[PDB]
């Protein structure tokens, strides 16, 4: 019966969600719980860099009004 | 970390790539009143690994040849196909590229060589012709394939595949632009040399695998199937936009999983259902039936934005 | 009585409605979608395959299968070397040479069916007066070496002893027909 | 026109065909089919064998139509003896004659598609084929290569129960043909690769001796089964499926239509098969029943002589042709008074059809050649003999 | 016209193909929004708007962004 | 057979035909094996009289 | 267990399993035995289930089923195709026409067996060797492939 | 760099396979049609290029000129195609 | 509906002994189906029949673990079935 084709599809599927969940949590871990900034245009890289200089060395650390 | 994120996004796809052949040799089976492979392993789950080990152990005959193409070519086919998964924006992409779709279009285009190189490398005048069929059709279908994307982009505003997740937050791009989806789907069927458009490996010997056995056979082989997925996945981002919620990124990937599998299932279903087109029948479709439709609908997609005051926001 | 296939009885003049219906057929691949539906339908049907070792495709009593030489219930081999099984074999497969046994009875010193030569016609089954040579049910006798396929009297008699119970049942079922 | 020697590449198969060809790129300039890759001597071997021991050769001449071929030799040997089979045997031969036609058409239509690239029709109908084979086996003993139709009638009456099953199957097979249809008759793509490929004129088809669907497809009306009735194909009623605009697609439609018409002939045969004997009562030609040879001296003598020596056909020569599924299958059997024949040229619908490959596939692509070998149902056994 | 008809039923791609070619060559000419595209895109502020010195001879220029003077995109709003 | 109604309905529709009525797989409709013993009829020429071969 | 012998027995068991599970059959489709296998490929006795693919080009082909008479005009070819198959390769001779000459043994145009032309691994008997019978023969090839111990021989060589 | 890292793993994975694959085991076909296609292909491929900047050019303040230009390009090439059809070209 | 099919499924799985049994069947016979033992021959083969299933698969044999010495756990071949029970398996005779 067709249901036997499912085992194979399942294994494919599980192996196609891993990548999307993986890439989207190894980003939120490396960037400090905040989505990796996407610097499409320089302004953004500038702002990002500015952030680095503002604190520690990493941009993800984010200083606030209390600074 | 980034390395781990390279294992994921690769292995997972390779393991899934293996399970597609299985779900191809069973879905084609049940459609043809037969169980398909269930005896090796449970329900045939170990079947893809089994043939892989046989293929690598058999003598790479290396058949008499230009050697460095008998080795370089297979590698290019796997390298480009696995590489094109680098930017796919399943939820977040891995390497977000501002000109992402041009990367995908360019990387696909390079695979036509592997066919050309493999065909010249065998020393069978037959093969030299077989490669010609694929190389010619690939570039041909590429011309409508590219124009169909340019129509899309102009309604997306950018070349970055990440933008479409924000373009398709209210409706799939199938509703609009369905006429091209169909034409993207048929072109995706040609570029993966799948059935309706599989003249290669056709009556030649039912072309560029003729002399390829064991490990070289496998690498292209792997490449084709990974592509089979990738192109289907590009259909599932560009035209069928999976629901995106910024709070939970995986329902995007969960639906990306569901739509990709169904459209991957569709080309499996297409293969069993249709006879293969003639070589000229195939080019007659693209240059006569599709290219005039695509070029005109291309203009409609430069006009729809302007007079409907809908010019898309860059960025 | 004849029948035209692919002969258009008349020239239906295009009517917009007709044209649209047709144009839609070319533009939206309507008939192609029809074909996909058929295969999806079977995907849902039960597959007809059989587990080959566990289940076996049905063969009725007349199946010719593999040659065997039968013996009387008492234990006396049925063949009396009339040698017309040799005469009617189409392939020249059966070779028989005989001499009067010590008992004084007629028996075959050597009976060799070359199975690679044999084309399993089943005439030998037909021709034998005592019905000593029969087409046995077994079809699975594939052999690693060519010599094993050549069969002498001892292999066939042994084949006969092993499958006698089923051979007797099969001949029992089909003899009225013959 | 670089000779490619295509066909030893197992590309259209149907046997092993070295179709040496000269192709300017993808266009075929000339096709010179090579034959004899399966010559085996069937015509010379028969001269050294008795009439009944040459019957198994005919099943092997074109084995997709296993029995229909046997009927042609049967008829031929019966004519030479001026003996006719009993009424029940005649109906049987028409019953299994038709079942065999279906078997051939399921082979020809589905194998045609596999070369074209459609693979699901073959699996769909090979299951139906399988079911038919089982009829053969339960009637003859062999799935194919039965030897059931012998020169004086059938060998043994039908098992007690076959007719009922040749009904259940027939009652349903139609839907199976219908399905194939919904997949190929109107496929937007089957038509293209088949339509207007290998058109053969009517005058040319008669000239090159095509004599089969190939003629019928061009619109010539000739079914040896209606024009020159053999057995009891006269007592049945069927419609020859004539074609127009003869081309690969039209002839196909014709083969699907004879599959349909054969179900009409099978139905009748089941509805009207007579009670009776299945072999001539002349122990002279037909072997005596085993109960009789084991209790009556004249029957043993007749059993011994028939199996060891033979029919002893009266001296003469005959060309008898039936309508085998491929086309006109005829045996020219010259015979001295001896029990073993003198000559037995087998006319193979197929020796003529292949020859036409050249005059059909002109200015055609490599794929076209594959389609045309399919539309001729070439079984290399009959051509090579 | 008659061919047109058959063309609609035979070779029914080109017909559609051309039709679109034209409809895209017309809608822009006649539409209540075509003008907006050159405005909506014109307005989008990408490069800093440099302020002019106040000779004090300009009433048109707004002295402050939120002033009631200057350009407005309420056309973009409620568009 | 042995298919949940819904699958059957999908089957019948996708195919466009009542495939259930004419299933290919055979179930308890095929002639049972060991059909009864057959007493076949003896044809003409078995008369014990006026059966001279010279006349047949 | 711990012994260079045990590791070399288990790993061939692995290598043998891979070749056994995935045999791609190259079918010289001579005569009619090819039909009796087209029935094996068909739904009643699927071969794919057993990992045997329907059809693979000679270059990709682990087994060669020689169905049908090998005439003296096809012999020179069979050998070529056997010679061009990849090294790990096996031959299954199907039909009394191929394993031995069968009807047509004494013909002037028929090689009396393919064993004369190509070394043969399993001989499947029967004029149309039944399709289960071929399937039994293919399964017997799988039993022969399990028994082979190439790694063990290299270790104790 | 991030891309470089990914790509070299990509080549490495493929070279690894072929290497194991080779290590574990231990004349005048010409039709102008084909050349013609290749040519047409680039004429179209070049056009694809002149059409690729259209996503950035959509945002151009002109708009009228943009479309007037783009429509002219697509139309003149399509006419090229038209003549390709009219001529034996594209008729293989 | 669907629950029913799942239910019969459980029956099948739980039917062939414990998990041990299911694995014995799942991996060597490749079919988790439950029938009625029609007999056990002296070699050890166990024969079953499920008339509900199609003709092709209503009669099956689950071969033994060891026949004539040879281990037959995985290396199962058809000939293992005894000549007496061969015809029952091939439907030559409808009588066990
Ligand atoms: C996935 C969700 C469940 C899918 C499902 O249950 O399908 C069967 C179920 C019944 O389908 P069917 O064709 O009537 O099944 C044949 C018999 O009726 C029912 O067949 P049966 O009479 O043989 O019933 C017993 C069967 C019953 O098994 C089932 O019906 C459940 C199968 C679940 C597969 C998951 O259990 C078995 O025979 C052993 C196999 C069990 C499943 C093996 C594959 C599991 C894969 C797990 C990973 C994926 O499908 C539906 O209820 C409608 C699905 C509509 C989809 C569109
Ligand atoms: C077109 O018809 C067909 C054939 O004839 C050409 C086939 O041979 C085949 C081939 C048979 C198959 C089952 C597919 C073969 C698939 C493979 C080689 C898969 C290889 C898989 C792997 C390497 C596993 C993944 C790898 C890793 C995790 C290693 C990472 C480092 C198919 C599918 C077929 O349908
Ligand atoms: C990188 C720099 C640019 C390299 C490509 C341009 C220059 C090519 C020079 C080729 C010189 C001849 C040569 O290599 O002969 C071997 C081959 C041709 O001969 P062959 O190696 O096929 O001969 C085989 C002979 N047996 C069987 C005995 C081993 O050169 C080629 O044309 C193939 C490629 C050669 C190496 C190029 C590496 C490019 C890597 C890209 C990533
Ligand atoms: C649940 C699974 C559903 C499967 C549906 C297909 C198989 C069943 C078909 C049954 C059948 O025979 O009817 C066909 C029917 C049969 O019709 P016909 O060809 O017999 O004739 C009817 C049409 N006229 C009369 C005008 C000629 O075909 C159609 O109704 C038209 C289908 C048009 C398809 C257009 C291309 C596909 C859609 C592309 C746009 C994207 C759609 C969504 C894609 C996926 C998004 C997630
Ligand atoms: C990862 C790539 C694949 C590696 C091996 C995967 C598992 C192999 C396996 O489970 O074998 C099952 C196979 C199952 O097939 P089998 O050889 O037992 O026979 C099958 C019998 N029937 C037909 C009933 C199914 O068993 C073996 O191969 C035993 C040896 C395995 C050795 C593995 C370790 C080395
Ligand atoms: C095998 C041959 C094909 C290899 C795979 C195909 C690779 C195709 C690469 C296309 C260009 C990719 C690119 O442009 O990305 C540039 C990347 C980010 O740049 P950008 O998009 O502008 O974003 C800036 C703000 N975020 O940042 C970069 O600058 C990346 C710089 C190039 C990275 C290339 C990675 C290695 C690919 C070359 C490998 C060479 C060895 C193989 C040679 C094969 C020869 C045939
Ligand atoms: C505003 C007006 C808009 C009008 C839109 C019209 C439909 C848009 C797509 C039209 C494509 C062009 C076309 O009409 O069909 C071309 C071809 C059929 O051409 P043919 O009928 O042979 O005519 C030849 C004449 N010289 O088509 C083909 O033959 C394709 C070849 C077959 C390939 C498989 C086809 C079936 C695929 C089924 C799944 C499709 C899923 C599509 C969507 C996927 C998800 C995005
Ligand atoms: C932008 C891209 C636009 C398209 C670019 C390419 C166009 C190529 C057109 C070539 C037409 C001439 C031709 O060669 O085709 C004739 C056609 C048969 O074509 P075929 O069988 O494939 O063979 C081709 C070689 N003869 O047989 C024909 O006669 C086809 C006729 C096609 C035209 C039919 C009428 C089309 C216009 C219908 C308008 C309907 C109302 C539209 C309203 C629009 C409002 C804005
Ligand atoms: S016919 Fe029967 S008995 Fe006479 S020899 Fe041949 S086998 Fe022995
Ligand atoms: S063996 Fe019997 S069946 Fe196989 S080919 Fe020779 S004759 Fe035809």
């Amino acid at each position: 019966m067709w249901f036997e084709i499912l085992p194979g599809l399942a294994i494919m599927g599980v192996c196609l969600v891993i990548p999307g969940v993986s890439t989207a949590y190894i980003h939120k871990f490396t960037n400090g719980g905040k989505e990796k900034r996407v610097a499409r245009v320089q302004y953004q890289w500038y702002l990002m860099e500015r952030d680095r200089r503002i604190s520690g060395v990493n941009r993800y650390y984010v200083s606030k009004g209390l600074e | 970390m980034f390395f781990i994120n390279i294992l994921t996004l690769l292995v997972p796809i390779l393991i899934a790539m293996a399970f597609l052949t299985l779900v191809e040799r069973k879905i084609l089976g049940y459609m043809q009143l037969r169980k398909g492979p269930n005896i090796v392993g449970p329900y045939g789950i170990l079947q893809p690994f089994a043939d892989a080990m046989k293929l690598f152990m058999k003598e790479p005959m290396r058949p008499t040849t230009s050697m460095s193409l008998f080795i370089i070519a297979p590698t290019l086919s796997l390298t480009l196909a696995l590489s094109l998964w680098v930017p796919l924006p399943m939820p977040h992409p891995l390497i977000n590229l501002n000109l992402g779709i041009l990367f995908i279009l360019a990387t696909s285009s390079l695979s036509v060589y592997s066919i050309l190189w493999s065909g010249w490398a065998s020393n069978s005048k037959y093969s030299l012709f077989g490669a010609l069929r694929a190389v010619a059709q690939t570039i041909s279908y590429e011309v409508t394939m590219a124009i169909i994307l340019l129509s899309v982009l102009l309604m997306n505003g950018s070349y970055s595949l990440q933008t479409l997740i924000t373009t398709q937050e209210h409706m799939w791009l199938l509703l609009p632009a369905w006429p091209m989806a169909m034409m993207w789907f048929i072109s995706t069927l040609a570029e993966t040399n799948r059935a309706p458009f599989d003249l290669t490996e056709g009556e030649s010997e039912l072309g560029f695998n003729v002399e390829y056995a064991a490990g070289p056979f496998a690498l292209f082989f792997m490449a084709e199937y990974t592509n089979i997925i990738l192109m289907n996945a590009l259909t599932t981002i560009i035209f069928l936009g999976p629901l995106y919620y910024i709070n939970l990124p995986e329902l995007y990937s969960t639906n990306f999983m569901m739509e990709a599998l169904l459209l991957s299932s569709t080309f499996l279903w297409i293969r069993a259902s249709y006879p293969r087109f003639r070589y000229d029948q195939l080019m007659h479709l693209l240059w006569k039936n599709f290219l005039p439709l695509t070029l005109a609908l291309c203009m409609w997609h430069i006009s729809l934005p302007i007079f409907t005051a809908g010019v898309p926001p860059y960025m | 009585t004849y029948k035209y296939v692919n002969k258009k009885e008349q020239e239906s003049e295009v009517d917009m409605k007709s044209a649209t219906d047709n144009a839609a057929r070319i533009l939206m691949w309507t008939e192609l979608i029809r074909g996909l539906g058929m295969t999806l339908s079977y995907l849902f049907r039960e597959p007809a395959t059989i587990n080959y070792p566990f289940e076996k495709g049905p063969l009725s009593p007349r199946f010719r299968g593999e040659h065997a030489l039968r013996r009387y219930p008492s234990g006396e081999e049925r063949c009396i070397a009339c040698k017309l099984c040799e005469a009617i074999c189409p392939a020249q497969a059966i070779t028989i040479e005989a001499e009067p046994r010590a008992d004084g009875s007629r028996r075959t010193t050597r009976y060799d069916i070359d199975m690679t030569k044999c084309i399993y016609c089943g005439f030998c089954q037909e021709a034998c007066p005592v019905d000593a040579i029969v087409e046995g049910p077994n079809f699975e006798f594939s052999t690693e070496t060519h010599e094993e396929l050549l069969y002498n009297k001892e292999k066939l008699l042994n084949n006969g002893d092993k499958w006698e119970a089923e051979i007797a049942a099969n001949i029992q079922a089909d003899y009225l027909y013959r | 026109n670089m000779t490619l020697n295509f066909g030893p590449q197992h590309p259209a198969a149907h046997g092993v065909l070295r179709l040496v060809l000269e192709l300017s790129g993808e266009m075929v300039r000339k096709c010179d089919p090579h034959i004899g890759l399966l010559h085996r001597g069937t015509e010379k071997l028969i001269e050294y064998k008795t009439y009944l021991q040459a019957l198994p050769y005919f099943d092997r001449l074109d084995y997709v139509s296993m029995m229909c071929n046997e009927q042609a030799y049967s008829i031929a040997v019966e004519k030479l003896l001026n003996i006719q089979p009993p009424p029940r045997a005649q109906w049987i031969r028409v019953l299994f004659g038709e079942i065999t036609r279906i078997l051939n058409h399921i082979m020809a239509v589905t194998t045609h598609a596999l070369d074209i690239g459609a693979m699901t029709p073959f699996f769909w109908m090979f299951e139906e084929r399988e079911k038919m084979f089982e009829f053969y086996e339960r009637v003859s003993g062999a799935r194919m290569h039965a030897a059931y139709i012998r020169p004086g009638g059938v060998h043994q009456d039908l098992p007690l129960g076959l007719l009922d099953d040749i009904y259940e199957f027939s009652k349903n097979f139609s839907l199976r043909i219908d399905e194939v249809e919904e997949m190929l008759t109107n496929n937007r793509i089957w038509r293209n690769r088949t339509v207007d490929i290998g058109v053969v004129t009517a005058e040319d088809a008669l000239n090159y001796g095509f004599s089969g669907v190939m003629l019928r497809g061009s619109g010539i009306q000739w079914d040896l089964r209606k024009t020159q009735p053999y057995d009891v194909y006269d007592q049945v009623e069927f419609d020859v499926p004539i074609g127009s605009r003869g081309d690969c697609y039209d002839r196909y439609l014709c083969r699907v239509e004879e599959m349909r018409q054969s179900l009409r002939i099978i139905e009748q045969c089941l509805n009207k098969m007579p009670p009776g004997e299945i072999k001539v009562d002349d122990a002279k030609v037909s072997p005596p029943k085993r109960a009789e040879m084991k209790t009556s001296m004249e029957s043993l003598i007749h059993h011994f002589k028939l199996y060891t020596e033979g029919y002893q056909v009266p001296p003469g020569a005959t060309y008898t042709a039936i309508e085998a599924p491929k086309g006109e299958f005829g045996v020219y059997l010259v015979s001295d008074g001896s029990s073993r024949p003198y000559r037995c040229k087998i006319k193979a619908p197929g020796f003529a059809h292949l020859a036409g490959l050249d005059k059909m596939s002109k200015g055609h692509m490599l794929a076209d050649v594959v389609a045309i070998i399919g539309t001729q149902d070439i079984v290399f056994g009959e051509i090579d003999r | 016209s008659a061919f047109l008809k058959n063309a609609w039923a035979k070779e029914p791609v080109l017909v559609v193909s051309f039709s679109v070619w034209g409809l895209a060559i017309i809608m822009p000419m006649i539409s209540p929004y075509t003008k907006y595209a050159s405005m909506i895109n014109k307005a989008t502020p990408y490069n800093y708007p440099v302020p002019v010195r106040d000779d004090g001879n300009m009433p048109d220029v707004p002295s402050h962004p939120q002033d009631p003077l200057g350009p407005s995109l309420d056309w973009l709003k409620n568009l | 057979a042995s298919a949940t109604r819904v699958i059957q309905k999908l089957r019948n529709w996708a195919s466009g035909q009542d495939l259930q009525a004419k299933l290919q797989l055979r179930y308890q409709e095929i002639a049972k094996r060991t059909q009864p013993p057959p007493k076949l009829p003896v044809g003409p020429s078995h008369k014990l009289s006026n059966n001279y071969y010279c006349t047949r | 267990r711990s012994r260079a012998e045990y590791v070399v027995t288990k790993l061939d068991d692995l290598i043998n399993w891979a070749r056994r599970s995935s045999l791609w059959p190259m079918t010289f489709g001579l005569a009619c035995c090819a039909v009796e296998m087209m029935h094996m490929a068909a739904p009643r006795y699927d071969m794919d289930r057993f990992g045997v693919v329907f059809r693979a080009s000679p270059r990709q082909a682990d087994v060669m089923i020689v169905a049908g008479t090998l005439t003296n005009k096809m012999a020179p070819a069979l050998r070529k195709v056997y010679d061009q198959m990849p090294e790990p390769r096996y031959v299954v001779s199907m039909g009394s026409c191929a394993n031995g000459g069968g009807y047509y043994h004494y013909s002037y145009s028929v090689v009396r067996g393919c064993d004369r032309i190509v070394p043969v691994d399993i001989y499947v008997p029967g004029c149309p060797p039944t399709a289960e019978a071929l399937l039994y023969g293919i399964l017997q090839l799988q039993r022969k492939i399990k028994r082979e111990q190439k790694l063990k021989i290299w270790y104790r060589r | 760099m991030n891309l470089y890292t990914v790509i070299f793993i990509n080549i490495l994975l493929s070279l690894t396979l072929i290497l194991v694959a080779f290590w574990l085991p231990q004349r005048l076909p010409f039709s102008m049609k084909f050349f013609l296609v290749a040519i047409t292909f680039l004429l179209f491929d070049l056009e694809i290029a002149l059409l690729l900047p259209l996503p950035w050019a959509i945002q151009t303040i002109k708009t009228s000129t943009m479309m007037i230009m783009a429509f002219i390009l697509v139309t003149i090439l399509s006419l090229g195609l038209a003549y390709e059809w009219t001529q034996k070209g594209l008729e293989w | 509906e669907l629950v029913e099919v799942l239910k019969r499924g459980v029956q099948q799985v739980t039917g062939h002994g414990g998990l041990r049994g299911l694995l014995r069947v799942f991996f060597r016979a490749n079919d988790i189906r439950i029938g009625t033992l029609v007999g056990e021959d002296k070699y050890g083969n166990k024969y079953y029949e499920d008339n509900k299933q199609f003709f092709g698969r209503h009669r099956w044999v689950i071969y033994t673990t060891e026949m004539n010495g040879k281990n037959t756990f995985w290396d199962v071949d058809g000939s293992m079935v005894p000549p007496e029970w061969h015809r029952w398996l091939h439907c030559m005779t409808d009588d066990p």
